[PDB]
């Protein structure tokens, strides 16, 4: 690592992970069948569609090592438990980790026409 | 006539072909990410028209407004908008009892960044009834 | 001419139907959850038409706006506005010495969804008088 | 439980509803008679309606265990203390317990056409 | 013409009958909840017409506002402006010698809600003088 | 008392509202005749009803065991120490205790047809 | 009409040039720095337009709207426009099948500065069809 | 012509009565409570004409602006915008020879809520020139 | 005094203008030679009156006990060390003690006509 | 025609009279105190005019913004706007060929009060060119 | 001094511009030759003015004993290191010293027709 | 160096800069092969174009000793570990230290017409 302050926060983020962690597994995409640790969050937002219109639901999000996730992509699909998430946005990489802001529902058809 | 009544028609004739799909009678509709595809018709911004001096008209606008998950490519709502909604909506024979004059208005998207959670679509219609 | 008869010749008469709702008289009003289906009537908006040289004219607009429970289905607020106020509204022998012509104008739906707590819509009246 | 950090936080939660926590039964719906502990918060607020209506009410809540409010769904009726109340919307399952909106009146009729 | 007489014209005209209510005289105007009733006169938004090629002509709007406590009932307000400030203002001799048209035009009331202080509601009247 | 922490929290509020109190006499009203202790706090705001006006004052409250006011409407006259004051809204029952927001006029007129 | 068509036709047509550039279909349209050059088609403001009295014709808007860094000289995005974009939609000859007429409308350019991430370009068109 | 000499000379027509108080010529004006008449005069909001074919003609906005302390009375401002500066902006032998019109525009009173450090009064006038 | 605590904070307040108090006289007014003390505060505020007009100025107050202010009104001036002041809005009675807004100039023309 | 072409012959006859002034081409400019009277030229909000049947027709609006530190004199920025620009404006030689037409249209002056670092004054013109 | 915390607070500001100032002279006004201490700030700020336009700049201001620049004035020029400053405003007087905002240009032109 | 705190802070700055840097490489620019040490961040940012489009991405920064950057100017290229990254901003001298702010693509052509 750079500097000691480098190699230090990522053992204290292995211990974060270590001791707050629940088991993922990717289903499919590059990683087919990798298992990732992390710490999941789910809270709560509701939003308005108009005079009386209230759709709640909730953002789920995900927080792994950065190096487990090289090769994870957009639309990857992964499962927690028992129900099932899709990887919305990977946050760029902070000290030695990174989040994985995720879905509930299935992946959206793309639009680029490669 | 009353309200009530135009909507039961229309929520009966919209019914009939399959869609799969939660319909919401009403302004108040509330939902999660079970039921999306849900269906609302609702009637807003009555006025008094004066147009004939022979008995009272009013014009209101009726509004068929379908949700879909926020991320949903756009070419599936627009099939949902046309191909689903449209050929059923010119022609119901319960209408034609209630409703004078039936106009078509054209239909919009709405998405919704601040959270995204939901992305509507509804296709507006302008009525001329007699209460 | 002067509003204090009006309103209470309006509600005098849209009382003796029964409704079992409270009803205000004036802007200001004030309630909770407990006494909710509250009818409050309004003058808002005088001005001076200057119609006819032979003596004074003024216009102003007549409210009347029922409160209901957020939350509460569209359909009942239509009923309200439907079946209780429009026929008691349309003739009252009261209002003919004092109002040279009375027109009708749209009524409205609103919600709160800032804190869900009402739920409320108004007919709105155009009432032209002399003072 | 997946970590030592749920477990412990789920004594702890149990601990807070034993100490701060009052009783409540289900009348009407899919639980027609349990009996739940939840902690009852009843904070207060004012919305303004137009220049002279001021609408004065509370947005109650209650604090309860995720576990035994599973069957549990929007509509359904309890009763704390003298008063009765109905289920508004319950939130997603944070750590090991969730909330239950409540609201004060009778419940409103349903527009879904199923 | 020079506003000042015009304001202390129309004060002294409105002070003869008996009121009990601070008058203010000019747009500065500070009181608190004792002096409450404080009726206020001034002018505003002066402008020049250019009607008459033989002299100069300006248009201006002439203001007459009371302030009341909140959540004091319509009605009292409505007596106000009905019964005291208008009937007065109809006909008053030490005008007619500086303004050359004088035309109503209508009142209209508002709350304060972000506190619930006061509730004012102000008459507006159209001038038409030399300057 | 339904638990501890209830019965805590009622001895702290009666020692706050008996080491800082100040005795208040309700005047016309159903409890016509009551003696009643509480905390008083008055604070201050102004408001602007034009570009030259200013409206100086202030929005007093009273803190009170909701025990005792029970019977206590909307539009009552109380008075403390010289001045005379009027309930204008009655805060709903916070652990063992309530707010009386007051306001220093006479009562206004009713505008209700019952 | 099928909006799907004529969003495929215009793309289709566009590929066709080298561009070296992302093209997205519709409204959603999410992409990192990596892939740059983007470029997004999609239909917006559809209404009816009820010009002729033989059969239905409806009126919306077609919009190509490209993607570029901030602080990109402005120089570069008037290429995109006045080289690249605007020669190939002149003339499409799979266009003329659909659209009965179709109007150029002003392009504009617009810049991100509360974080300054992307600076766009879009050329508009109005598009007259049947539905 | 050039703005500066028209300010120029407005401002020395203004200054020969006796006013005791500061002038500042153009739009940055930094002052105190020390200062605080200041009677700034500026030009604003130019604009091409074209009335004439024989040369260029502008039209622009000639302001003048004086500055009172907050809770002055609404009088005294009254008194010092008509009875100093009306009379000597009507007639200045220097402006003649630049200004082809000169038009009078109604003043207005805004004073200072935020803070109470400041009310202020600007007559407006609008000028037609040759550049 | 009513409680403990209004005796401990008319103390602690005496204790607090005594340390940090500035002698001012009132020249003008009811009390027309009384001689007070308080605690001065000169913060700074700048307003702009359009595109470059920027007025600068300051907005002086006082802290003073409310007893010796009773007879004080609203447009009398007063001294502290060399320049003049007079007053804009004396604030509610908080505890013991009140403020005096003011201002550095001459007092305004009064508009009442009584 | 190609909007870099009008730009680079504005910018090359606005440079050859001596001002010691960084020009910057196109939108995107940043810049600090050292280098600060500094003059920006771009084209915005182009458009399709249709106006002759013959070929295509445009109207563009062309802009020169000089910025100027904060808190300089007003009659300093008349000057930069009509000495300097105005004239060396109006007959561009190179510029004829291109364009068919062009009007002027007023300047105006906006100053920075959030942070007081910049003052820019900007001549507007309308452009009337074929593409 | 009025009171002890003048006193205090003068030794303890004197203090605070001993160990951590710099030192500025004076160079044309009143005070020519004068030299001050002070502590020196030079924060950013960034505004822009439309598309694009970004002007990149700092307001620096300087701390200095409000008994030594009594003389000072507006559009007085002052010198710390190496390069140039001149006064914008002088903040008022708060406890024992006062601010001197400062601009980096030259002096710009006066409006004033005194 | 002026005062004590000066030194002081330089010798701090320089700790946290050993402490917790990383080795960046100017490649084209005046100071064409120097090597520095600095302080790296890279939070994120995501701004809508529209009703859909999102752009995803993130603003890095670097924290710099400001003597061995004297000769640096904007739109300079410098490397750190793999990446390549220019100058966009160099933020005013703040103690003993400045911030660089970087970009992460190929520097953009000039507008100036010098």
């Amino acid at each position: 690592f750079d500097n000691l302050f480098d190699a230090a926060i990522a053992r204290a983020d292995e211990t974060i992970r270590g001791y707050m962690g629940t088991s993922a597994t990717i289903t499919s995409g590059e990683q087919s069948g990798a298992v990732i640790r992390g710490v999941f969050d789910d809270p709560e937002n509701i939003s308005y569609a108009g005079q009386g219109v209230r759709v709640e639901g909730s953002s789920p999000s995900l927080f792994v090592r950065t190096d487990e996730v090289r090769q994870l992509r957009r639309g990857d699909t992964l499962t927690i438990g028992e129900e099932n998430f899709w990887v919305d946005r990977v946050s760029p990489d902070d000290g030695g980790s990174c989040h994985l802001w995720l879905g509930r529902g299935v992946p959206p058809a793309v639009n680029r026409r490669r | 006539m009353k309200h009530t009544e135009l909507r039961a028609a229309v929520l009966d004739a919209l019914e009939k072909h399959d869609t799969g799909a939660t319909f919401f009678d009403g302004r108040p509709a509330v939902f999660d990410e079970a039921d999306f595809p849900a269906v609302a018709v609702y009637l807003t911004g009555a006025e008094y028209t004066g147009e004939e001096l022979d008995s009272d008209t009013w014009q209101a606008e009726l509004h068929i407004e379908v949700f879909l998950p926020a991320q949903v490519p756009d070419s599936e709502l627009d099939a949902w908008m046309e191909s689903r909604i449209y050929p059923v909506m010119s022609d119901i024979p319960a209408l034609s009892d209630l409703i004078t004059s039936m106009v078509a208005s054209g239909y919009d998207y709405r998405r919704d960044d601040d959270a995204g959670l939901w992305s509507s679509a509804d296709l507006t219609y302008v009525i001329t009834y007699e209460m």
